[PDB]
């Protein structure tokens, strides 16, 4: 028998990459591929915002003088923030911009662990020289899709959590060029991440989840 | 014919049907199926009011 | 926007009053999420007492069928607005184009019988991105009327209720704008001459967006 | 017992799974022309709203 | 006196597509042991429905 | 869990009577302190009564005879 | 975030000696098919086993030539022969012979025991001799392999079924732990041939799949 090993992990772009498992035997290629696609797509640790606390606004369906968007638009934009933390789960950020100009993820005061991978993400647009916006974004780890309905002060606004560092996984079993033994194939897996997870770590973690779940009937 | 020309202007198949694999098994669906973009709108006869 | 449409999508929107159309051409001066101020061009400007055309946008308000009517700005500071240009979309409108729904990736095939006679399978991507999450607004009311043995009052002095029940109520007796009330909670503090305060109907939930207190002439307004 | 029911505690669901084991219900459409309109059915508890 | 439980739309299409014949498909002329072997052969992919 | 009652209606062709004769057994097992004659497979009283009818342990005549025996025992108890 | 529900409760129900219906109640949302399809493929097309691949009648060379005595055609003899399941020792090849004559059912009991084949079920009737004078006789080509190898991919050639499995399916239903989102419940209905028990096969398939995921263990 032959046991696959990671050989080449290329990164065409910062979001999507291509992992390769070279020495896969006949049959096990597709079997490994489908399982490693489902596990990768469904269960993978990731960080996303959970609670946002603006300075002046009270509820979600309320405008704010100085911001070109409703608070609902700001919350929706905040939901799609690619934040990678290194340490504790609950970490609270702070944004403070005053002046006409599109606020971005760079304006968020970075701490020693949190590092925003996309500094150009636009949150809101200030349209006056005498306007100011301040928020307290709480970012916590998670797994899967946790709505805001299942999960107290009037100021606090709840935003649905979408912890998923993987967006699009597509594999393709190609016939390997291993000359000594024929019928061998390689498994090329392409993963479109959001910029928080590393392809090698994600692949390894999915494989280990499969391994732990395999210990039941063994 | 104009729709076929429009499809060929991209790279999509001119017939309009692609090979749609399956999620659970991972096997291939024979007899390729129609995939596209239809304008779906939610009616207000919800279930929370029923 | 409809990915494929007829071509009349730019007529039903403009002709209806859902969108705010420019009355005089010019350049946008100050665009905000609730108001848009446009400085008209000199030729359009009337000779005296003229220069600015303030447009007030209607924020979240109740509809006749309990939906939301919101008007989002679509122009930016400096964009030359011409007479007849839609500068603010309304409900179900994108860039002045009738947009009643969403365009989704549809595949025609039977799937394990879950798409039976007319059923439709929906991927969780639809729910996750909040593609069809609609806002619904209701309007509960409480009326205080002159009664036998003296008139009723709205004071938060309801008898036999817990502090938690009165926690939402303000010193005057109305719920704070922003509180997330659910079924059974107290909303007002109507006290009748000897506890008839309006309560959230069983099932109804959500957050309070605004509160209106209509009073009659000759009666002092409450602190709220 | 009323308070325990409105609180929707975990014990309530387990009890409900016992009083529902072999308790037929009569599903019924609106225009029941023939006798097959109203038919009995054993309940299977689901989490939806339909 | 006619049955009232009658397969209507999807199950009949599935059974029709299941029970047909093609003049030349992969796995023709093989002598199958039994229905178990037929299921194993279709699931593996060495033959067609 | 009895899915089909064809085996039970073999005993009582009328079918309307089958419901009437099983209601008595179900009430005897629910209200009265009578243990079931079939192994109780975590089923409610109605299904137990139907299963008892299927095996041929409970019918109208047997139930009436048991009621008569109970009446005789009551007569003996009251002296 | 790394405590995925593990299906500790597993119940095996043996409907027959060769037929079993295992189950795993807790599992996880989206893991039922992920485990079932992988197990099905790995123990359907990639399991070690031993079977027969070709048999030669004493003179009959064509696929359609006929012999006297037995009413069963040479095709039917080959069809019955592949059904026979034999388990051998470390030897990868063994030649079994037969010369039996006389009217009567020629079962596997008369196989010229030779070396070691452990005829699982010795009364497996291969052919039926009807004439006392006639003598049905051949020599078997027993080998070892993995999976199903038809005659097309590879003298009287007959399909060889190395896999000791006959029919495996997998169904996924809905189960709930306390109050929780519906969690998949797995149920495998495996039917073997006799060489190995269903539990042993399901325990070997899991071992093979786990050995495949060896380079990725975190």
């Amino acid at each position: 028998f032959l046991k696959p090993r990671l050989v080449d992990i290329e990164q065409v772009s910062s979001t999507h990459a291509k992992v390769t498992l070279e020495p896969l035997e006949r049959g096990f290629g597709h079997t490994l591929g489908n399982a490693l696609r489902r596990i990768l797509l469904s269960s993978m640790p990731g960080c996303a915002v959970t609670e946002v606390e603006i300075d002046g606004v009270l509820h979600e369906y309320s405008t704010k003088e100085g911001v070109q968007e409703d608070i609902l638009e700001i919350l929706l934009n905040l939901k799609g923030l690619a934040v990678r933390v290194q340490g504790k789960d609950e970490v609270i950020l702070t944004l403070n911009k005053s002046g006409i100009g599109p606020v971005t993820a760079a304006d968020i005061t970075h701490d020693g662990d949190v590092e925003i991978v996309k500094p150009q993400h636009v949150i809101c647009h200030l349209t006056d020289e005498n306007a100011s916006i301040s928020m307290r974004i709480k970012v916590q780890r998670g797994r899967g899709y946790v709505p805001a309905s299942t999960r107290r002060p009037i100021g606090r606004l709840l935003v649905d959590a979408c912890y998923s560092p993987v967006e699009r996984i597509a594999y393709n079993v190609e016939a390997a060029r291993v000359e000594q033994r024929t019928d061998l194939d390689k498994l090329v897996i392409e993963m479109e991440t959001n910029g928080t997870i590393d392809p090698e770590e994600a692949i390894r973690r999915a494989a280990t989840i499969l391994a732990e779940q395999l210990e039941a009937f063994v | 014919a104009e729709i076929k020309e429009l499809l060929k202007l991209g790279d999509l198949p001119t017939s309009g049907q692609i090979r749609l694999y399956d999620g659970r098994t991972g096997e291939q669906f024979e007899r390729p199926v129609t995939v596209g973009y239809m304008y779906m709108l939610k009616l207000n006869h919800l279930v929370d009011d029923k | 926007k409809p990915l494929v449409g007829t071509g009349m999508e730019r007529a039903v929107a403009v002709d209806s009053g859902v969108t705010a159309v420019a009355k005089r051409g010019g350049v946008v001066q100050y665009v905000d999420a609730s108001r848009i101020v446009i400085k008209v061009n000199e030729d359009e400007m009337y000779p005296g007492e003229a220069g600015i055309d303030i447009y007030n946008l209607t924020k979240y308000t109740r509809s006749n069928q309990n939906t939301c009517i919101n008007q989002m700005p679509c122009v930016s500071l400096g964009e030359p607005v011409e007479r007849g240009d839609v500068l603010a979309d309304g409900p179900s409108t994108d860039l002045g184009e009738l947009a009643l729904g969403q365009n989704m990736r549809v595949a025609f095939m039977p799937w394990n019988g879950y798409n039976f006679e007319d059923s439709i399978l929906v991927s969780e991507r639809v729910v996750q991105e909040d593609r069809f999450t609609t806002i619904h607004i209701q309007e509960l009311a409480c009326v205080s009327r002159d009664t036998k043995l003296g008139p009723e009052e709205i004071t938060a002095d309801i008898p036999n209720v817990g502090e938690a029940a009165l926690s939402k109520l303000d010193e005057s007796g109305i719920v704070y704008i922003g509180a997330e009330v659910t079924g059974g909670d107290i909303l007002v503090g109507k006290v009748t001459p000897k506890d008839s305060s309006l309560r959230v109907p069983n099932g109804v939930s959500g957050t309070v967006i605004d509160v209106q207190v209509f009073t009659r002439d000759g009666v002092e307004k409450d602190k709220r | 017992a009323k308070k325990m029911v409105e609180r929707e505690e975990a014990v309530v669901w387990d009890i409900l799974d016992e009083v529902i084991r072999e308790h037929p219900v009569l599903l019924n459409r609106a225009p029941t022309l023939h006798r097959l309109g109203i038919q009995a059915f054993e309940p299977v508890l689901i989490e939806g709203k339909a | 006196g006619e049955p009232i439980i009658v397969p209507s739309q999807d199950v009949v299409l599935g059974l029709y597509y299941m029970t047909r014949d093609c003049v030349n498909a992969k796995g023709e002329g093989m002598v199958l042991t039994g229905p178990k072997e037929a299921e194993r052969l279709y699931r593996s992919g060495l033959a067609s429905l | 869990a009895r899915v089909t009652v064809q085996d039970a209606v073999e005993k009582i062709g009328n079918r309307f009577d089958l419901v009437l004769v099983a209601a008595r057994r179900a009430r005897q097992m629910q209200v009265g302190g009578k243990d079931p004659l079939v192994p109780e497979e975590n089923d409610k009283t109605t299904v137990i009564a139907l299963r008892e009818i299927e095996e041929g342990l409970i019918n109208n005549q047997i139930l009436d005879v048991r009621e008569r025996q109970e009446q005789q025992e009551q007569e003996a108890a009251e002296l």
